[PDB]
Formats: structure tokens, sequence, C-alpha cells
């Protein structure tokens, strides 16, 4: 039920809080993700916020995360012409 | 020279304690174990840090959550 | 008992006229005749008059007005179909979840006419079992036959068949009477059954009992048995009977309270039921 | 199908281990298994304590082999 | 297996708790062998933490705690092979 | 009045008692039950209206559907779970 | 009439609560009340009406000054209703606060000055005009339910003509709640 | 051997990143890279929880242990936009 | 043939005769409940689980100074997967 | 090493109204 979901910006949530969002463009049989352009977000998330929406983030790039540490994932956004 | 799962065949129906990874513990009698080595106690009573809160009767304990099993 | 209760609370008090008045003094007389139905109803105390209840396995010796009421009330809405239906269900849902251990590849079926029911000269089939393996078949042997000889022939298909009869007092042995239906209805010509081996359940609803005479195969014995166990402890349409027949006899049989509060049952009073002292 | 891991550069090496309970330890491994599971000879304690207990010839499972970091040449 | 008859529950709202206590209530949509749940529109409110509402989640079978599915559930007839 | 312990079983089952809330030859276990579409267990008179409804083949009216479905969610509601109101007042 | 009357009256309170406020679970202190109770709530037939064999001390509420006053006072009839623990169900269990409920019931049943200078152990604590009994720590509550069962205790050994060393914990739950050994 | 399987086998001998479960994070230069992500680096700095860094000339991450491994931006696109 | 004499037989009389078990599992609940059906990989569906654990305020008075409870909840039909089960009883 | 309890549908066929051959449908 992934084919849908290919090269498209999600938010997947690990299993330690650590959650990160980009373009989830590759998947495995262990759900192991490679996120293309992807940013980390632990503490506070972006939705309707006040004071700051991009607070205590870090840019990662490409990430191959594995599935052991993998609980959820979410697709956050469209995904971009390039 | 003695394997553990012919020692967990003849401790089948005899006293022992198993001992979980979390820190309990239920000693009875063994009713069997199968290839992931999952116990079964029957009589048992429930010991939480060495001080047991009451019999059970039938207990199954899974395969990774058991720590150890001692024949008392 | 529950003497002058009725269906309306006796209605005692009224200014109902005297024909009414005497319905209710004639309704205890319909209880009274609905009690001594099955002794006075037998063919030994009126000779001749043999009429079947209409949609009703029950015969009416003797043109008892009384008693006729008294039963279509209690046989109300097809009652008997109901009672038949409910038990070829019961047995049929029973044999299915048992149906790999006794080497049966599956269960039928049969397309049963209303009548079937309470048709007392003929007969059909009620369920056919399906087999995968030849079935060896035994003699015939009773419900309580414990010893059986076993016949040297097997099968495929297996019939079995629901009798629901109201044994009067002389006619109320059950096993008898399923012996019976059962060596006629095999050598009947108006009776057609699939095979010639199978199983024949009667069951006197009258006096609640229950006996099989049939041909038998390894496995079913202990099968039946508790299915004919449990299909007389909770059977819903049984139950219903049950229950229209107190009512028409008015038997309010007494019954115990709840335990008190005392100082082992408090503990039932901080539960998530909402409870309340007066 | 159990491929074991590449563990020929570090053999007859003195390295140290991370065991999963915040754990360390060093040592010279003599060999590899398809559990990841390491055969270190005289392998010292170096605990979180500050001291260090030598005891010999030592194995350590696969399931808490954390990392491995090679502190002599390879 | 118990996991054929998870994979025949989709069009179903039902909840999930994970272990880490986030409970995601929605209606799934997909479900492998290995309890790879995809539902859509679902509603996940995690431990300490305000509900959030997604229009897609794909929740792991390995992080799954326990499950709850309403009383309309026809588990006598879904549990048959 | 014992609590329920942490990495414990025999508490929670010590307060569940104490607030009261628990041939070929075979032993074939014969089972017969009434269950309904929602999975519960059916009186015995509600099995018998279901299998006289069933065989009559007309159901029951608008209303009685209705009525039946507002007991089942009362129940319901009932069976999930003022003080601080008559505490204020007072 | 007046047994029919109170049976009408707690059906009308029993039919004034709605479904989800409605009891299941009736408990007859009078021994002689279920049995119209049973007639009354014929409407009703989820409620169980079981009887009791604990008679629990409902004259210490009348035996109080606030309460006694209120249904004094009242010349008309009324449904007002009340809470017996005011903080206690935030603090601690409903078994403990109604074991601690009912053995401040039975200690004032015994004794009504002794009782009420035993619940306040100090003459500077005083009670909520929204709440009945005195607002007190854990310790205090403690030590006051400990000197109200030596009281129950004492009162019990004076009349049976028993000693004080011959009751358990379940013989003073039995003795509180109003149950005979 | 999947796609991000093959990701990690193709990103040997580039700088790249392995982020453990324990909180430390190792980026440097891999040498080997196996089908159950198992990591030999070289030359390599490795952070710690308690926030110092420190240098290593070798290094093995097992499978289990590695959480996340952090890939250049050289193989994000080509080949793997079939995928 | 061997299903009925292993460890997890006790979880398959219980599922049989449909009677109540409470399992504890690794996030300290316990669920007590009947097991409408059971798995290889002790993923057991039951219905109407009553799940009682501990709760805390979490200093609901600023000084850390309160008694955990008896918290419990119900559901109508859980399926819960043999991952998380610690341990498990049948009702004596 | 499983179990499962699952009731009988017994799917109760219809008497009144049927319009068709007397004898029930299978």
């Amino acid at each position: 039920k992934m084919l849908q979901h290919i090269d498209y910006r999600m938010r997947c949530i690990l299993q330690d809080g650590r959650i990160f969002i980009g373009t989830f463009k590759a998947f495995d049989k262990h759900m192991n993700l490679i996120l293309c352009d992807c940013d980390e977000f632990r503490k506070i998330k972006p939705k309707n916020s006040k004071q700051a929406e991009r607070e205590e983030k870090r840019v990662l790039g490409l990430v191959l995360l594995r599935g052991e540490n993998l609980v959820s994932m979410t697709v956050e956004g469209p995904p971009p012409k390039d | 020279p003695l394997n553990p799962k012919p020692f967990l065949n003849g401790l089948t129906g005899k006293p022992v304690m198993v001992k979980l990874k979390w820190g309990m513990e239920y000693k009875g009698y063994l009713v069997s174990v199968d290839g992931y080595m999952n116990m079964q106690l029957a009589n048992t009573e429930e010991y939480i840090d060495g001080a047991l809160s009451g019999h059970l009767g039938e207990v199954l304990i899974r395969c990774n959550n058991v720590l150890y099993i001692r024949g008392v | 008992w529950e003497k002058a209760s009725g269906f309306e609370e006796s209605m005692k008090w009224k200014k109902l006229t005297n024909a009414q008045r005497s319905g209710l003094n004639q309704i205890p007389n319909r209880r009274f005749t609905l009690w001594w139905s099955p002794t006075i109803n037998r063919a030994n105390v009126y000779v001749g008059f043999q009429v079947q209840l209409d949609l009703t396995g029950i015969f009416m010796h003797g043109k008892i007005p009384t008693l006729k009421i008294s039963l279509i009330q209690i046989f109300r809405a097809h009652l008997w179909q109901k009672i038949h239906e409910s038990i070829v269900m019961d047995l049929c849902q029973v044999f299915d979840q048992e149906l790999d251990a006794l080497e049966i590849e599956t269960v039928q079926k049969e397309t049963i006419h209303p009548r079937k029911s309470y048709k007392m000269n003929s007969s059909c089939a009620d369920i056919l079992l399906f087999a995968s393996y030849k079935w060896n078949v035994s003699r015939p042997s009773l419900l309580a036959d414990s010893k059986d000889v076993m016949d040297s022939t097997t099968t495929q298909k297996y019939w079995i068949d629901i009798q629901l009869r109201w044994g009067d007092y002389d006619s109320h042995d059950i096993e008898r009477y399923a012996r019976a239906k059962f060596l006629d209805y095999t050598t009947d010509n108006m009776s057609i059954y699939p095979s010639p081996t199978g199983v024949l359940i009667a069951i006197d609803l009258a006096y609640n009992l229950h006996s099989a005479y049939g041909n038998w195969f390894p496995g079913s014995k202990p099968l039946i048995q508790q299915a004919m166990a449990k299909i007389m402890k909770a059977n819903p349409a049984l139950y219903v009977l049950r229950e229209r027949i107190r009512k028409g006899l008015q038997l309010y049989s007494s019954e115990p309270t709840e335990p008190y509060l005392s100082s082992q049952n408090y503990g039932e009073l901080f539960s998530n039921q909402i409870i309340w002292f007066v | 199908k159990a491929h074991p891991p590449e563990l020929k550069k570090f053999m007859d090496k003195k390295l140290s281990l991370k065991l999963n309970g915040g754990r360390h330890v060093q040592g010279i491994l003599r060999g590899f298994d398809p559990f990841m599971n390491l055969v270190i000879d005289e392998c010292v304690e170096m605990a979180t304590s500050g001291q260090q207990n030598n005891i010999g010839m030592v194995v350590i499972r696969g399931n808490s082999i954390i990392m491995l970091e090679a502190l002599e040449r390879v | 297996k118990l996991v054929r008859f998870l994979m025949k529950l989709s069009h179903e709202t039902v909840t999930i708790e994970l272990k880490n206590g986030t409970q995601v209530h929605g209606t799934i949509t997909g479900v492998d062998v290995s309890m790879n749940t995809h539902l859509k529109a679902v509603k996940m409110t995690l431990k300490n933490r305000e509900p959030v509402q997604l229009e897609t989640l794909s929740i792991r079978g390995n992080n799954i705690r326990y499950f709850i599915l309403p009383d309309s559930l026809p588990l006598d007839t879904l549990l048959v092979d | 009045e014992e609590p329920i312990v942490n990495r414990g079983l025999a508490a929670a089952l010590l307060l569940c008692q104490n607030k009261g809330l628990l041939k070929d030859g075979y032993k074939p276990d014969v089972k017969i039950e009434y269950v309904d579409e929602t999975g519960r267990k059916l009186t015995p008179k509600e099995a018998f209206r279901q299998l006289s409804h069933r065989f009559h083949g007309k159901g029951s009216g608008k209303m009685k559907t209705e009525r039946r479905m507002k007991k089942l969610d009362e129940e319901a509601l009932l069976k999930k779970m003022l003080g601080t109101v008559a505490l204020l007042q007072e | 009439l007046a047994k029919w009357k109170t049976a009408e009256e707690v059906a009308a309170l029993i039919r004034s609560l709605p479904v989800e406020e409605q009891p299941k679970q009736i408990i007859v202190t009078r021994k002689g009340m279920l049995d119209p109770l049973e007639v009354h709530l014929l409407d009703f037939p989820n409620i169980v009406i079981k009887g009791s064999e604990l008679q629990l001390p409902f004259q210490a509420c009348l035996k109080v000054e606030k309460f006694g006053d209120l249904i004094l006072k009242a010349t008309e009839p009324q449904m007002v209703l009340f809470n017996l623990y005011d903080d206690w169900l935030k603090t601690i269990s409903s078994y403990t606060a109604f074991s601690r409920l009912i053995l401040i019931l039975r200690a004032l049943h015994v004794n009504n000055d002794r009782a009420k200078v035993i619940l306040k152990p100090d003459k500077t604590t005083i009670t909520e005009p929204h709440h009945i009994w005195p607002t007190l720590t854990d310790e205090e509550w403690i030590k006051v339910e400990v000197q109200l069962k030596d009281l129950i205790l004492a009162d019990y050994g004076k009349k049976n003509n028993v000693n004080v060393a011959s009751l358990t914990q379940s013989e003073i739950r039995d003795i509180i709640l109003g149950m005979e050994i | 051997i999947g796609v991000p399987i093959k990701v990690l086998h193709e990103a040997e001998g580039h700088i790249v990143t392995c982020e453990t479960n324990t909180g430390e994070v190792y980026r440097g230069k891999l040498i080997e890279a196996e089908d159950n992500m198992n990591c030999q680096m070289s030359n390599i700095t490795v952070t710690y929880r308690d926030g110092r860094v420190a240098q290593l000339e070798q290094v093995y991450i097992r499978g289990s242990k590695i959480r996340f491994l952090i890939l250049p931006d050289m193989l994000k696109n080509a080949p793997m936009l079939k995928s | 043939e061997e299903f009925n004499t292993g460890p997890l037989s006790v979880l398959t009389q219980s599922v049989k005769n449909n009677t109540q078990v409470l399992i504890n599992c690794r996030n300290n609940k316990k669920l007590l409940g009947r097991v409408k059906a059971f798995d290889r990989h002790c993923n057991m569906v039951l219905e109407n689980v009553k799940e009682m654990w501990t709760e805390v305020p979490k200093s609901g008075k600023g000084k850390k100074k309160s008694k955990p409870v008896n918290k419990d909840r119900y559901i109508s039909k859980m399926f819960l997967r043999g991952d998380s089960v610690i341990v498990v009883l049948r009702n004596p | 090493a499983y179990a499962i309890n699952v009731s009988q549908k017994r799917k109760y066929r219809q008497y009144m109204n049927r319009k068709g051959g007397f004898n029930r449908p299978l």
C-alpha cells in the first residue's frame, strides 16, 4: 500500500521521538526508508505555531532509516517538481 | 554433559522457579516447553523482586520475556 | 401455582358482564384440563376420534374443546416448525464444530417440507453428512446402548432425522417410539431416504425425552449424546415452549432472593455498577 | 543464508567493543561468527568505574554488539 | 495465523495503541502479513501530547502494542479459514 | 486495599477477586451458544425472537427497531462507566 | 400505607434521575422494605432489590447538627442531596473513604460528644460550609480513624461483655458496617 | 537485497554518517557495507550523547545498533529515481 | 496433535471454553477477558477486555506526594499482538 | 497451539411468504 506514497513529502515518526520529514522515495521489505532532502523534528512540530514553526530542527538530507526503529509514517505535503 | 532441552524435559512436573527478564519469578511445577522455550507453570506463585504476592494457577510466560529457570 | 391470576391479572374487580364472569370462572377449568392432558388425552380414555391438531403433531383423543384451545395457545405461531428448525440448526452447528474429528467432509441442509415437522405417517431426511473417507457403520442400537455390534458395511452419505412427538401417559416411552419409527420409515414406501444407513432421533416435548435407534458410526455416539444434552438444556425454541406451558399452567414456582450485604459481599459495592443503599 | 560479517581485518588485533548495556571491553579478536559473536583473548574489563580487570578468553554475543573500534592498525 | 484475519479487516474504523502510548484511531485500508497498517483519515493522540488528524498513515506492526475494534466487528465470521 | 503493583499480575487478579469481577475414542466438546451479528451473547428469548423473525420472513417495525437501537445505545453507554455539582452547590 | 409511600418515593427518586444516573442494585437496610420495593419498581426490571445483613448506622447523620437541623427545619418535603465524602475521592479510593465514613458513623452512633471531640484533634481545625467532614491530612485522618476504631471496640467490649483483644480487622469491619459476629 | 540495501551497498567509499540507537553518531568514510546494515568505516569522527567528539581510524557498527544511515546527495537521485 | 500439549495450551484451553484470563503486558497493564482467538505468535483476539493498571496524579499538589490509583478501561473487542505480551494466566 | 471459539450461524430459513417450492431452500 506504500506504492501510492512513493517519492512524497512524508513525515515518519521514529521509535525515539525524533521524527523525519522528507521525500520517502524508496522502501524495503524490512520497512527501511530512504528519505531524500529530509529534515529532523524532535521537540516541536509546525502546526499553527505562534512563536516558531521550525524549532530544534537539524538538516539530514538523504537518510536511510532502518525499520527496527520505525513506528509510523504519514504524508505531510505534496511532492515537488524536481 | 547436559543439554538444556533434556534438562527442561526432565524438570517438567518438578517444582522449579523461572525468573523473567522484568525481575518477576514464577515458582511452581513446569508443564511443557516448546522449541522457542516458552514457559508453562502449574500451581505456581508470582514473586515480585523476591516477595510473593499470591498464587496464579496456570501461568504462561513467553519466549522473549523469561531470563532463567532454576530447578528448586 | 398462581390461583386466580390468568392473562389479565384475573380481572376480579370490574363491571363485567355475566357471560364474562362465566368465562373467568371457566378459565381455572382450562388450567386443570391443561394440567391433566397427558392422562386424559390418551386413546385408553377415549376410543376413536383420533384427530391431529392443526399444523401440529399432537393428536386429540376425544373432542375436548378446552384442551384444544389450551394447546393452540401453547403452540401459537407455528411453534412446532420453529422447534424442529431450531433443533436441526443446533445439531448442524454442533456437527460443523466437530467436523474433522470424525472424518466428515461436510453437512447438508435437506429441502424439508414444512409439514415434515408434524408429519407422522411418513418422514424425510433432515441432515446429510458427506465423507472424505469410508464410514464403517454399526448395527442399530439405542442412545443408551453402550455396547454396539459393528455391521460389516460402509457408506459415504449418512442421514439424520429428527422426529418430535407429544406422548400421552401410556405412550411416553421415547425409546420404543424411536425404534418403531426407525424400523417403519426405513422400510416404508412413502418415505424416501438418501441412504439405508442413518440415525433417527425422537424427542418427546410433553415429557422432555430423547432417544436414537438408527445406524451409528464410531465417534458419533458421544457427539450425539452431548448434542442432545446441550439441546435439551439450552434450546431457545424449547425454552419458549417450556415458558408457554408454564404460563398456561400458571405454575409460579417460588424463587430465592439475592444475598444480603454481609462482611464478605460488600467488596462488590465499589465496582463499576452503580449501587445504592436505602 | 546467515552471512558472517567482514571481521577478517579485525582478526588478531586489539580492538574495543561496546556492549549494549552501556558497557565497553577491549581485547584481541580470535575469529568471527555468523551470529556476530566475538571471541576476545586477553579481554580487559575497562568499565565506567575506571578500573580495568583482565579476564582472558571471553565470548560476546551479537545481540549486544553495538560498535567495534580497531585500536590497532588494520 | 491471526495476521490473515487482520488482513481481511479493511475498510473498518478501529483504533491501535502503540508501544509508546500513541493511540491512532481511523479507517484501516490495508494490512499485510507483517501487520503493516495503512489507514486513511485517522487521528493519532500521542502520550502526553495533543491529538493530530492525518489524511493517511502507515503504522508498522512491530511498534503496534494492541488494537481496539467496535462492537460491530463480525469476529465469528472473519476468524475462519 | 491492595493497589496495582508495578511488574506484577497477582495484585490485579487479587483486586478483581476482591471486587467480584470474576468407537473411535474422543470427548467432543459440543458447545452450542446463541450470538448475534454484534457478537454479544443473546438471551433465550432474544434468540427465539430472532429465529421467529427469520422464519416468518418479516422483521420488526421501524418503531421497534428504533426502540431496540436506543436501548442498545443506552446499554453501551451505561456499561462504559453528579457528585461534583452536588458538592459545589452545597 | 407508609411503607408503600416510602417505596413510591424511592421509585420517584429513581425515575427522576436519568438512565445514566439510575442505579442497578438497591440495598434495603430494613427487611420489611424490599417487598414493596419490588412492587414499586416494576417499570425498571434491570435493578436488583437485595437485602442487607449489615445495618448501616444512618441515625448518626440525623444525630449531626447540620443535617439534623436541615431535617427538622424543613417544613416542606424535598429531595436535597449531599456528599458524604467532601474531598476523599481525589486523595483516596472509594472503598477506604466509605470505610472511614462507616467507622465515623459507628463512632457517632456509639457516642455523640465523644466522637464529636475525637473527630477534631485540634481546636483550630474547622469544616467548610460546603463540606460535612472536617478537612484533615492523611495522618490526621488515619489517627482519627484509629481513635474511632478504638472507641468502637471499647464500646463493643463494654456492651457485649467481651474483651478488647478478641476481634480482628474483619470483625471490626463487620461491627462498623453493622453485621453480627 | 532491497533498494535501500542497494543504496547502502553503493554508498561505500563515500562520506556518510551512522546514527546509533544509543545516541552516538559517527560520520566518516565507509569502507565495507553488507546487506545486514553492517558498516565498517575508516577515519570517522564519533560524537556521543554527552557532547564530546573523538576521532577513530577504524570503526565497525552493526546492523541492529545503527538506527539511521545518513547518505550523501550524490546517489539520492540516480539510479534511485525509478523506484 | 501437539497443539493441545505445548506451553500455549493454557492459551488454548481458555480460548476453547471461552474462559476468562488475565494477561500482563510489558507496559504494566493487566488485560482481563475471554480470549476468542489465538495464534502461534500469541496474537490474542479477545472480547470485552478490561484493562486495569496503576495511575498517578503526577504531582497534583506540587510536591510529588500522592498515592497511585487502580485505573480501569473497557474495550468491546481487542486484538493484542504477542510481541508486547509478557505473561498470561487463567482465572482459578 | 491455537484455539478459536466461534458460534454457529445456524442460518434460519424462511417459512412464511416464500411463493416458491414447498420444501426449504438449501
